[PDB]
């Protein structure tokens, strides 16, 4: 690393700053007079104050990258982003009086929503200790269930038994199943959680 | 060769003759005008072109057919 | 809606009307575009089931000439030119729009860049044999100027027998139609169909028949290069083409009854930087001599006046769903994110 | 001495290639009437008749196909040098693939025309009387990595043999590209792998349009004719590199292309390696021009499946149509 240890890392929250004085506690106050004494690191390209900013999606396109061509990840983004919106507003026209009250158009709630449909709460630890291996049940912290979850779409979205059809066309209809609670990327977090209770026997291996 | 010919003689040229086949048409429908488009022309052609010669030689156009 | 102007009628529109949205009918959007509209422009018309297109000084402006136009005097080029997605397609659809609801004959070409690159179907031409023809370019734009034209191809009659093959031929007094039928049903004289079409609008309209407009968009194409081949590896020249040859004769300025409009574009143009956009970068010599003289049309960014117009239509078919994007530090960003470009605005607009 | 890219590399097609029409667009171009002309000399029919208009039953025909794919690749090679002298001028290897083959030397100057025609003709008619001696034929099959192929023929030939025949014969008769093989004997044995695929671990399975097991021991009659009718035939050495299908390597001596052209009748064809012996080379390193001079373009993506770089600099010579009436 060529940061030394003294350097922390920025605090890019805007509206963090212009916290008035009076709202500040005793301990926030202290960290802030701290803040001054120490070094920063240089805040890396990503990250902006940007009111558009979305941690999610940002690391979502990071993990779609493929040899750090960040343009076409983001491109792919932003194309399933509008192809989402697209067949928002075209179920959204054809829709009902009373049914166009429960189509939601906002393509990040969409996306958001997909994402915690397919969260695993709790997963199996390889663990081989009579001779013979063993999975047992464990519980998954939050991270690690985020981190499943777009790890699935995107494995999901890769397979090869999709034939010619684009990336962004084929995220986009794995996002609105997923959003309704239904696809194979549910499928695979309700056969996780299925056999992580045939398994409950095991638990005490822990 | 004109190519290696460092001027873009606006005489016996195709924005003369261009320009003269306009204004006979228009004559036949129904100067100053004609040296500042020629003066337009040749900036453009053999200088650099910007928004103010262009600017320039649409005023000059604009004068000569009769566009306001 | 601030953003919209009730007068839906473009020969109408003045300077009070700029930045203000106004609507084209479906039946005016099924004549009059066939094929004129970006490809990027009929998907916020699909999505938003409507087509609305700004007032802009720019189509103001080639307004105000187009309804003064002498009639008697040879035909003014005007040529549309400005950075890159600034608008000036639509400034040109703009004008279209308003030349067909005066009973002008269209004579749009969407974009000429399609005729000079990614040709399979090239034929040698047996009426020359210098040339070549491009019957699926030209059998694709036949039934289009058909589509927007129906009315005229019967009024308007052929003036010379022509022999598209021993066995058949138009007979001198025939409608125009047939011609373009005949361009429709055998490729293998699209591209003779098309030329005798322009040689009887480009004559007719002289003696006084109707008003003729021609509309080329990417006008820049006509006097650049192609990227087409013979079989010998050998470059193709533009000149050799009869559909860009053919359409060369229409901006000269020897006929008389009509205007002649055109945009650059330098998307899709071969051979050329990313940041040329002036009238000579694009044309080339050859280009400007063949237009000059003619009326150059600047197409800018949106003003302030024009961008909240645009960011206000959005909002009004609620096209941007990001809950800040409504507020004025969104519309802050947004205003630097694009510089008040409009095809930049409308892409980051899209995943908004 | 010449920079890789400014050279180039001609290739002639074979059998399966021949389509009705073909000989149109090369008729007007220099010197191929008489070309036509000599062929109807020597063979004693029409070719020009038979494959611009034909009924393709006739010209799928064995005695028919090969002469008229012979004649019709050098036709394109003379089109080619009118249209690209530099090219012609600035060839550096040959390769043809079965019958194609005896068009390259032609090219090469190692045989003439006549001479050509003459071996052709007797080749083709030796190998469809062999055909009508036993029933046989060929199968392309498309592998996946765990795919066998010796054992597949194995078994291909067990079920032959339990079923009773002298010595069934089921191996592979050409190596097109990687995992991509034609597989050659009899029908039974072929019918067995269609429908043991799954279990071959196949991907796909086409059965070609041929009359009989073509490069296998089943073609063991026709040697001898061939033989003789090159025996009179005096070869020269081969003005350019031409390459042979037996074992893929360019031809050293000319006392050799007598057996190895007789052998390549009763053996596989070594395409993959040809194509490995005149493409490869080091990263980065620059190929040549590539032109399919003859009928179709099955080299064209034969090629693309070996060595997609040199596929890049590949075109093949029209010989449907012309852009240009000469
Ligand atoms: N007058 C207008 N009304 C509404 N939208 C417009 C207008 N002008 C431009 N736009 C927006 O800009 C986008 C691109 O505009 P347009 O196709 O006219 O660009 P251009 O200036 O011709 O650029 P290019 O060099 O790409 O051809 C349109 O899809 C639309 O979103
Ligand atoms: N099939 C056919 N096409 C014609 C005939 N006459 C003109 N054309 C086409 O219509 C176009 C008319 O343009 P023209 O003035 O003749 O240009 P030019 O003759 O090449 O110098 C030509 O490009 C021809 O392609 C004709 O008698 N038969
Ligand atoms: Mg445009």
């Amino acid at each position: 690393s060529r940061y030394s240890p003294e350097f922390k890392d920025p605090l890019i929250d805007k509206e963090y700053y212009r916290k008035p004085v009076e709202e500040l506690t005793e301990e926030e106050k202290y960290v802030r007079e701290l803040k001054k004494t120490q070094l920063i690191k240089a805040a890396p390209a990503g990250k902006t104050s940007s009111v558009f900013e979305d941690p999610v999606i940002s690391k979502f396109t990071n993990m779609m990258m493929i040899g750090g061509n960040k343009v076409l990840a983001r491109s792919l983004m932003i194309q399933t982003l509008e192809a989402v919106k697209r067949k928002q507003f075209e179920k959204y026209h054809a829709a009902s009086a009373e049914e166009q009250a429960t189509i939601e158009r906002n393509p990040y709630t969409i996306f958001h929503q997909a994402l915690k449909n397919c969260e695993p709460m709790i997963g199996l630890v390889p663990i081989l200790k009579g001779g013979r291996f063993y999975q047992v049940p464990v519980p998954l912290p939050d991270r690690r269930r985020r981190f499943l979850a777009m790890k699935w779409m995107i494995t999901e979205c890769r397979d090869k038994k999709h034939q010619r059809t684009l990336m962004p066309e084929k995220l986009s209809h794995k996002l609105l199943e997923a959003f309704h609670n239904q696809g194979p990327v549910i499928k695979r977090k309700h056969d996780l959680h299925k056999m992580a209770e045939a398994n409950r026997a095991l638990a005490h291996y822990r | 060769t004109e190519a290696d010919m460092e001027e873009y003689i606006w005489e016996n040229s195709s924005s003369e003759r261009n320009i003269l086949e306009t204004l006979l048409q228009m004559k036949a429908a129904e100067t100053k005008e004609i040296e500042e488009y020629k003066k337009s022309v040749v900036s453009l052609k053999n200088e650099e072109e910007n928004e103010n010669s262009i600017s320039q030689y649409k005023e000059s156009v604009k004068r000569l057919l009769n566009v306001t | 809606a601030i953003s919209r102007t009730n007068e839906n009628d473009p020969a109408k529109h003045g300077d009070q009307h700029e930045g203000q949205h106004y609507n084209i009918s479906p039946q005016d959007l099924e004549t009059v575009f066939p094929h004129g509209l970006p490809p990027r422009f009929v998907m916020q018309v699909k999505t938003f089931s409507e087509a609305c297109l700004m007032v802009r000084k720019p189509a103001l402006e080639l307004l105000h000439y187009l309804k003064n136009t002498s009639f008697a005097y040879p035909a003014i080029r005007y040529l549309l030119y400005g950075e890159k997605g600034t608008g000036k397609t639509l400034s040109l659809c703009h004008v279209i729009h308003f030349c067909a609801k005066q009973d002008w004959l269209i004579l749009h070409i969407p974009d000429a860049h399609l005729w000079v690159k990614n040709c399979r179907d090239l034929l040698q031409s047996s009426y020359n044999k210098q040339r070549f023809d491009q019957p699926l370019e030209a059998s694709t734009w036949l039934k289009n100027f058909k589509t927007t034209n129906e009315r005229f191809l019967n009024q308007i009659k052929v003036q010379e027998k022509y022999v598209w093959n021993k066995r058949e031929s138009t007979e001198k007094g025939s409608p125009l139609g047939e011609v373009v039928e005949q361009g429709i049903t055998r490729v293998r004289n699209a591209t003779d169909a098309v030329g005798i079409v322009l040689k009887e609008l480009k004559r007719q309209s002289s003696l006084g028949m109707f008003h003729l407009l021609v509309a080329v968009d990417g006008i820049n194409a006509l006097w650049g290069r192609t990227t087409l081949k013979r079989e010998d590896k050998s470059p193709i020249a533009p000149e050799e083409l009869a559909l860009v040859h053919n359409l060369r004769k229409m901006m000269k300025n020897d006929w008389h009854g009509g205007a002649i409009v055109s945009a650059l574009s330098q998307t899709g143009s071969l051979f050329k930087p990313r940041k040329a956009y002036l009238p000579q970068e694009l044309l080339g010599k050859e280009g400007f001599d063949a237009l000059d003289p003619f009326i150059p049309i600047l197409v800018s960014n949106y003003n302030p006046k024009e961008f909240e117009s645009c960011i206000q239509y959005y909002l009004e078919n609620n096209w941007l769903q990001h809950e800040k994007a409504p507020t004025e530090e969104g519309k802050k960003e947004l205003l630097f994110l694009s510089n008040a470009n409009p095809s930049l605005l409308e892409r980051h607009c899209a995943y908004l | 001495r010449r920079m890789p890219g400014q050279c180039s590399v001609l290739l002639f097609p074979g059998q399966g290639s021949q389509v009705v029409g073909m000989g149109r667009g090369l008729l007007n171009y220099p010197r191929v009437r008489e070309l036509y002309a000599a062929a109807r000399r020597v063979l004693g029919y029409d070719l020009l008749e038979l494959s611009l208009h034909g009924p393709q039953e006739t010209l799928d025909r064995t005695v028919h196909c090969q002469p008229a794919i012979f004649v019709a690749s050098l036709a394109a090679v003379e089109k080619l040098h009118h249209l690209q002298p530099s090219v012609i001028e600035n060839c550096v290897a040959a390769a043809g693939f079965s019958v194609g083959e005896f068009a390259a030397l032609v090219f090469a100057g190692a045989m003439e025309f006549a001479e050509g025609l003459y071996a052709v003709k007797i080749r083709a008619e030796a190998m469809q009387e062999a055909s009508e001696a036993v029933p046989s034929g060929m199968l392309s099959v498309l592998g996946q990595p765990q795919s066998k192929f010796n054992f597949a023929c194995l078994e291909a030939r067990e079920h032959c043999k339990s079923l009773g025949i002298e010595n069934p014969v089921c191996e592979v008769s050409n190596y097109l590209f990687p995992d991509c093989r034609v597989i050659s004997g009899h029908q039974e044995a072929l019918r067995f792998l269609q429908k043991n695929s799954s279990k071959f671990h196949f991907r796909r399975t086409r059965m070609l349009p041929v009359s009989g097991a073509f490069h296998t021991r089943l073609m063991e009659p026709a040697v001898e004719p061939l033989t003789q009718a090159l025996k009179a035939v005096d070869i020269k050495k081969p003005l350019v590199s031409v390459y042979s299908n037996v074992h893929a390597h360019r031809y050293r001596h000319p006392g050799h292309i007598h057996k190895l052209l007789a052998q390549q009748l009763v053996s596989p064809v070594k395409w993959e390696q040809t194509m490995h012996a005149i493409y490869e080379r080091k990263k980065g390193r620059g190929f040549p021009q590539t032109f399919e001079v003859g009928p179709g373009r099955q080299l064209g993506a034969i090629l693309k499946s070996c060595n997609m770089q040199a596929w890049k600099s590949y075109s093949a010579v029209d010989v449907l149509q012309t852009l240009e009436h000469v």
